[PDB]
């Protein structure tokens, strides 16, 4: 799965015809029909349905949404959260002219911090 | 009161002529100012008045009051027992209901019929009768309801949040200045009792740096949420939404209570912090207790220098007294600063020598 | 930062910068250690949602070795962390309303901050 969202990733996948097999994969519907002695047939399942979900965030974001593979109580709570069409002088906008106030350095804003760093440039 | 009994079954029969008009705000509001101190006679029989002056709120069909509905639930049956236990809880909802009248969904179920009638050119009032009757039929308002409503700040519950902290002061500020005397009466025993004397002398820390801890806004962080902060800002409140005529009470209260109860300097800040942004706010009518208040200033400035090691924290305040003096009094509280200014010590004569013009 | 960014990297780096920043600052060992706690007890709190407190608890159970080599260290023959941690603590436990906040996030934090305190007792 994580192999082939990198192929994806590289490849047009216009048809999105990738994507139709990756969910089929990912999805929880066999319940162990076959009887597989695992002794974990709940918890590895749910273990490695959070951790495919863990990779090909990006990927989803580029196509149609995801299929919610992981099904669990709740999802990454670090991500980007960058608006769509704004542009990235907005530290100066809200997040510093809040910090500035907000002087406990906001454990939130600390990843947007770091994402505008490695997404635009020191100087 | 004994002829009482008359009117509670005439209630029961002319009930539904109160489907009209509906004023019974005032009509408490009147009746709990003083009479509170010797109303245990008719809140004895309000054991039974409940069911008769909730005649008027009855006799209505808007189907928009929706905590209206729990307090019935618990006031139709055990009406000392049922809204006893939750009581915490049910305060915090209740001023809810009304902090939530100006981002949630404000004109939905609660105004209609017809949106000119609604009551909502203030919508205060709904939650007034409510705090007066639910507890009018026991022994305990008067002391106990001001009391635990301002319990709902300082005792954080998992109900109240912590965003719109400010917001939820400016609702227990509308809640509580419209109640009667007694009911805001708690903010001074509030104030005295606890707050200038926790401990906040003796132990008082390093935390010693006042002009951080005082002021609030300090609560931006998670950090720097003394419960003695949070005091000054619902004082602050408090005064600013009762500024009409509720300030009368402030210079009997600093002559009366806060004199022997001051020792040290901080505590004179505090008292700086509680009564020094509505001097302006008295100096709109209420002339004349402003030299009162001055010269109780001057009195626990005095009695501070008496009683200490050194003034170290004393360069704003001197500050501070001499704008006091120059934009509000002039030269009224001269004739009577003059002879109690000069009791001082040598650093702050030598600084305040000025005022002598 | 520190808490957030990395969980690893414990030989003395936070302990050199930490150093540094006392030097060029005011440096009282009260304040210091006020600040250290108010920064541990701030976390776990706002910032995380779900599994990430898992992590919180743990960096708020690593930084007391830190502040233990800290102290082998940093300070030797001048008020050796008898007095001045104590001064902390009371100059935290004034700040009573963060540590109800800091309880009632975690619902059984109260007992939990109980042992925290005598788990400190190392020091």
């Amino acid at each position: 799965a994580v192999a082939w969202l990198v192929a994806h990733v590289r490849m047009l996948g216009l048809d999105e015809r990738e994507k139709s097999l990756q969910m089929i994969r990912q999805l929880a519907g066999p319940l162990y029909s076959e009887n597989t002695l695992q002794f974990y047939n709940e918890r590895v399942v749910i273990m490695n349905s959070i951790l495919e979900h863990m990779c090909a965030d990006v990927l989803q974001q580029t196509a149609t949404q995801i299929k919610f593979p992981s099904t669990g109580v709740d999802t990454m709570p670090y991500w980007n959260l960058l608006p769509p069409k704004r542009p990235i002088k907005e530290v100066l906008t809200d997040i510093f002219a809040k910090v500035l106030e907000k002087g406990w350095v906001d454990s939130r804003s600390i990843h947007i911090l770091d994402t505008l760093l490695h997404m635009g440039g020191v100087y | 009161l004994p002829v009482s009994k008359s009117l509670e079954t005439l209630l029961d029969h002319l009930g539904g002529l109160y489907k009209f008009h509906d004023r019974p705000v005032t009509y408490l509001y009147n009746t709990l100012h003083y009479y509170e101190m010797c109303l245990r006679n008719r809140d004895h029989l309000k054991r039974k008045l409940v069911h008769a002056i909730i005649g008027s709120l009855k006799d209505n069909r808007p189907q928009g009051w929706c905590l209206s509905d729990t307090y019935l639930k618990h006031a139709m049956n055990a009406r000392e027992d049922n809204p006893w236990v939750p009581e915490d809880s049910y305060y915090c909802k209740l001023i809810g209901r009304l902090v939530d009248t100006m981002a949630g969904k404000s004109p939905g179920p609660f105004p209609n019929c017809d949106w000119r009638f609604n009551e909502f050119p203030n919508p205060a009032a709904h939650a007034l009768h409510v705090t007066c009757v639910e507890l009018m039929a026991l022994a305990v308002p008067g002391k106990d309801v001001g009391n635990a409503l301002l319990n709902v700040v300082l005792k954080s519950q998992p109900l109240v949040p912590r965003e719109n902290i400010t917001a939820w002061m400016n609702a227990i500020g509308l809640i509580i200045t419209a109640l009667p005397e007694p009911y805001w009466i708690v903010l001074h025993d509030r104030i005295v009792n606890v707050i200038s004397s926790s401990s906040l002398t003796s132990e008082t820390e390093w935390v010693g740096y006042p002009f951080r801890l005082f002021d609030f806004t300090a609560c931006h962080q998670s950090y720097s949420e003394m419960s003695c902060s949070y005091t000054l800002a619902l004082a602050h409140a408090v005064w600013h939404h009762s500024s009409i005529g509720q300030l009368s009470l402030i210079p009997k209260f600093l002559t009366e209570a806060l004199l022997p109860v001051v020792k040290t300097e901080f505590q004179l800040l505090y008292v700086y912090h509680l009564v020094g942004p509505f001097l302006q706010r008295f100096q709109q009518e209420r002339t004349r207790c402003m030299i009162e208040i001055g010269v109780a200033f001057y009195d626990m400035l005095l009695n501070v220098d008496q009683c200490s090691t050194h003034l170290n924290y004393m360069d704003p305040i001197c500050d501070f007294l001499y704008h006091m003096k120059y934009m509000f009094t002039g030269d009224s509280v001269k004739e009577q600063v003059e002879k109690i200014i000069c009791n001082l010590k040598p650093a702050l004569k030598l600084r305040l020598r000025f005022i002598t013009h | 930062l520190e808490g957030t960014m990395n969980l690893t990297g414990e030989m003395q780096p936070l302990v050199e910068q930490l150093m540094m920043v006392k030097r060029m600052q005011h440096i009282p060992t009260p304040l210091f250690v006020l600040e250290i706690w108010k920064a541990c007890f701030v976390g776990l709190i706002e910032s995380p949602e779900g599994t990430q407190e898992l992590k919180w608890t743990a960096f708020t159970y690593l930084k007391i070795p830190q502040v233990l080599v800290k102290l082998k260290k940093y300070f030797h023959g001048e008020k050796d962390f008898t007095e001045d941690v104590n001064c902390a603590f009371e100059f935290l436990l004034k700040l009573t309303p963060l540590l109800d906040k800091a309880d009632q996030r975690c619902n059984c934090d109260c007992t939990n901050f109980l042992l925290q305190e005598c788990n400190k007792q190392g020091l």
